[PDB]
């Protein structure tokens, strides 16, 4: 039913009953609008975080080219592909943003505005109706208590005036409140139908522009990218098993290749070597007693002996070999040591090999170079 | 795609070590970028799932919130919202398998294996270093063939393992050179194709019902709008005329010329105070049939006060109060003393009760 404004002034308990009903599901309405608000804000928040997510993805795809480092220039196949993808992601981001702003404008905030001033208007009007009611009740009480037998007409007429005023004010407040509730009955419907429409529009534009964005053209492009990807794959496994059997016959050799001084029983020595490279132990003696040995790479280039430590980008010249001499020596009871003596005849640097053959071949190489 | 020289793995030159170092640097950079890419895609994934969840939750709220027009409108809305939620859900699943899975397997299978083989190679290298150092330390002039042989074939073992591990490492990196490309392209390709499937699904299923829904809701909104500016329109000055007319009636004790006593009333209702031992309670009294009924304001129903179909009623002086009256049954049973607010209501109550009774 509806609240009858013309029955407001009488203020019968039945009127109060219908009013109480209206108030009770007014409260119900308020609670549900709170819940709905939470739901809407969660939807909007979700859309927003999707926006941020796509933004981040786009920024990340672009960062790949900005990436640098040691092998070379990154392929411009993937650079172009990633650039394109970043662009697409940006467009999708635009769509998501528009949807988010649509939810905010046409869905969440209409419910919100309904809550703030339609619902608080009802609340406030209710509270003024309440206080006016209380005041009127008090007025009627002190009117009722007026004396019959001995009458002060002034006190009586003024009290009557209080009562009249309070009654008028409550009547007006009651009219306003009842009108407010009767209005609220329709305004509930409007308040919950508007966001539905807004949400619907946001969704249809989002999905239509999304459908336009990812076309048959885009999917042909994706097909091309896919074909590039499996070409890359087929070349990957081809080179993979090529590397597999290259691996499995380099890794299959006889023991002696890994065994130091394999040859020792009958070493096979090339005495005409003009060039040699390999690991040797370099002795460093800076005192008269204390000595260290360091495993370093040594190689001959031209007429020079070069020394590169492992982990170093470049090797340096350790000695010029062309008018120097070299001979097997004994140092610290170590096997296969030989020494280079400098042109002026001073005994020079001391080196150590791991085998008879590498010792003799080193010596012969240096002698030949000289 | 560049590559490492597996054939000089045996020589173990510092140059080879340098090239390996370059490849390791590159693999590190790869790992970093792929990790941040994983972060971005994961964020996308969580976002999509969150969308589906929120949509579903809103729907659920609707569906226990109807528990006339508005109820059917809200279930249409709940239905379209659930189909949207379904869309976001299938997009989520396709994201999980087509997008998240490839990059996840790249970081949890391939990168981890690279790191594994790397550290295995490092350990093998250290062991070989130790081995060949103990080989170098062998004594020349006094040789014990036992210890010499043990050290020698320790060198053999460590050297062989170094060769093998370095080779697996190298092959792994060379393969990685191809795998990184695919690792970048495949998940993004999945993301895009997921978006395509999503927008197509939505395009010719969600869009139809959204259209029809918009159609119905538009009409309904028009209707409620019209009817509400109608009834706001004449409620406003129904209020205005009620405010206009009610102004003489606010005076508690109207003067006899303004509102005369109606002595013909067969029915009367109004508020009265009743003394019951000893307060005075305001209640709403009304005649129904041959009974005087009363109801406290702010109670849900009335009650029998008196049976007035055979009785007498008279003005009474009580507690110095104004406009008091009392009823007496032909039984002799008396009512509560009742107080009106005005001379008009006093004499109208008395007169009305007299009209109703014999």
């Amino acid at each position: 039913d509806k609240l009858l404004l013309e029955e407001a002034l009488q203020d019968s308990p039945q009127t109060r009953s219908l009013l109480s009903v209206f108030e009770e599901d007014a409260g119900t309405l308020t609670d549900y609008t709170n819940q709905l608000l939470q739901a809407m804000q969660r939807v909007y928040g979700a859309q927003n975080e999707m926006c941020l997510a796509t933004q981040q993805l786009s920024k990340q795809l672009l960062a790949y080219e900005k990436q640098n480092f040691a092998l070379g220039k990154g392929d411009e196949e993937v650079i172009s592909t990633l650039h394109y993808f970043s662009k697409v992601v940006d467009e999708l981001n635009l769509l998501h943003t528009e949807l988010a702003k649509q939810l905010a404008d046409t869905m969440v905030l209409p419910i919100i505005q309904f809550r703030e001033k339609d619902l608080t208007e009802v609340s406030t009007l209710k509270d003024l109706f309440g206080l006016a009611s209380n005041e009127h009740d008090l007025s009627m009480a002190k009117y009722s208590r007026l004396p019959k037998k001995k009458e002060n007409e002034k006190v009586k007429t003024e009290v009557g005036k209080e009562v009249a005023a309070a009654r008028r004010k409550q009547h007006l407040s009651s009219l306003q409140y009842y009108c407010a509730l009767n209005a609220l009955q329709y305004r509930k419907q409007m308040a919950m139908m508007e966001p539905m429409i807004g949400f619907a529009h946001g969704q249809i534009n989002f999905f239509k522009k999304g459908a336009e964005m990812f076309s048959k053209r885009m999917d042909s492009f994706l097909s091309s990218v896919a074909d590039m990807v499996q070409s890359i794959q087929v070349e990957l496994e081809a080179e993979a098993e090529k590397m597999r059997v290259s691996q499995q016959e380099l890794l299959s050799v006889d023991e002696s290749v890994y065994t130091p001084d394999s040859d020792v029983a009958a070493p096979q020595i090339n005495r005409n070597l003009i060039q040699k490279a390999g690991y040797l132990n370099l002795r460093n003696k800076t005192g008269l007693v204390t000595t260290t040995w360091e495993r370093l790479y040594f190689f001959t280039q031209g007429g020079n002996l070069m020394c590169q430590p492992r982990g170093a980008v470049a090797g340096g010249l350790i000695q010029d070999l062309d008018n120097c001499s070299v001979m097997a020596v004994d140092c610290e009871d170590r096997r296969y040591c030989f020494q280079i003596t400098t042109p002026n005849g001073k005994s020079g640097i001391i080196l150590q090999a791991e085998s008879r053959k590498e010792n003799e071949e080193w010596i012969c190489a240096i002698n030949n170079i000289s | 795609m560049d590559k490492l020289p597996i054939e000089e793995t045996l020589e173990d030159s510092p140059q080879t070590r340098s090239l390996l170092g370059v490849f390791e640097e590159d693999a590190t950079a790869i790992s970093n970028y792929m990790n941040q890419l994983y972060q971005a895609m994961h964020r996308i994934y969580d976002a999509q799932n969150e969308l589906s969840a929120a949509t579903h939750l809103t729907s659920k709220l609707l569906k226990e919130y109807e528990k006339e027009v508005m109820s059917s409108t809200l279930q249409q809305f709940s239905k379209v919202i659930d189909e949207l939620s379904s869309c976001h859900a299938v997009l989520s699943t396709q994201l999980a398998d087509a997008m998240m899975f490839p990059i996840t397997q790249f970081k949890e299978r391939d990168l981890k294996e690279i790191l594994t083989l790397k550290e295995v190679f490092q350990i093998a290298s250290n062991d070989h270093d130790a081995a060949i150092n103990r080989y170098s330390r062998l004594s020349k002039k006094r040789e014990n063939d036992k210890v010499k042989y043990e050290v020698t074939e320790d060198v053999y073992t460590s050297r062989k393992k170094q060769h093998q591990t370095m080779m697996h490492y190298f092959c792994a990196l060379n393969t990685l050179q191809y795998k990184k490309k695919i690792a970048l392209l495949e998940p993004l390709l999945g993301y895009m194709q997921a978006q395509i499937s999503f927008f197509k699904m939505g395009s010719e299923n969600l869009n139809e019902q959204l259209e029809e829904f918009l159609a119905n809701i538009g009409t309904s909104v028009q209707n409620v709008r019209r009817e509400m500016d109608s009834d706001i329109e004449t409620m406003q000055q129904t209020i205005e005329d009620l405010e206009v007319a009610s102004d003489p009636l606010y005076v508690p004790d109207p003067d006899p010329t303004k509102f005369p006593v109606n002595r013909n009333l067969t029915r009367k209702a109004g508020y009265l105070n009743a003394r019951n031992k000893s307060t005075w309670d305001r209640q709403f009294y009304f005649t129904q049939g041959g009974n005087l009924m009363s109801q406290a304001r702010g109670d849900v129903a009335g009650g029998l006060a008196m049976d007035i179909d055979n009785c007498s009623v008279m003005a009474v002086d009580c507690e110095d109060r104004r406009y008091c009256f009392q009823i007496t049954s032909f039984d002799g049973k008396k009512s509560s003393i009742l107080q009106a607010e005005s001379k008009k209501d006093h004499e109208e109550w008395i007169c009305t009760i007299n009209n109703i009774s014999k």
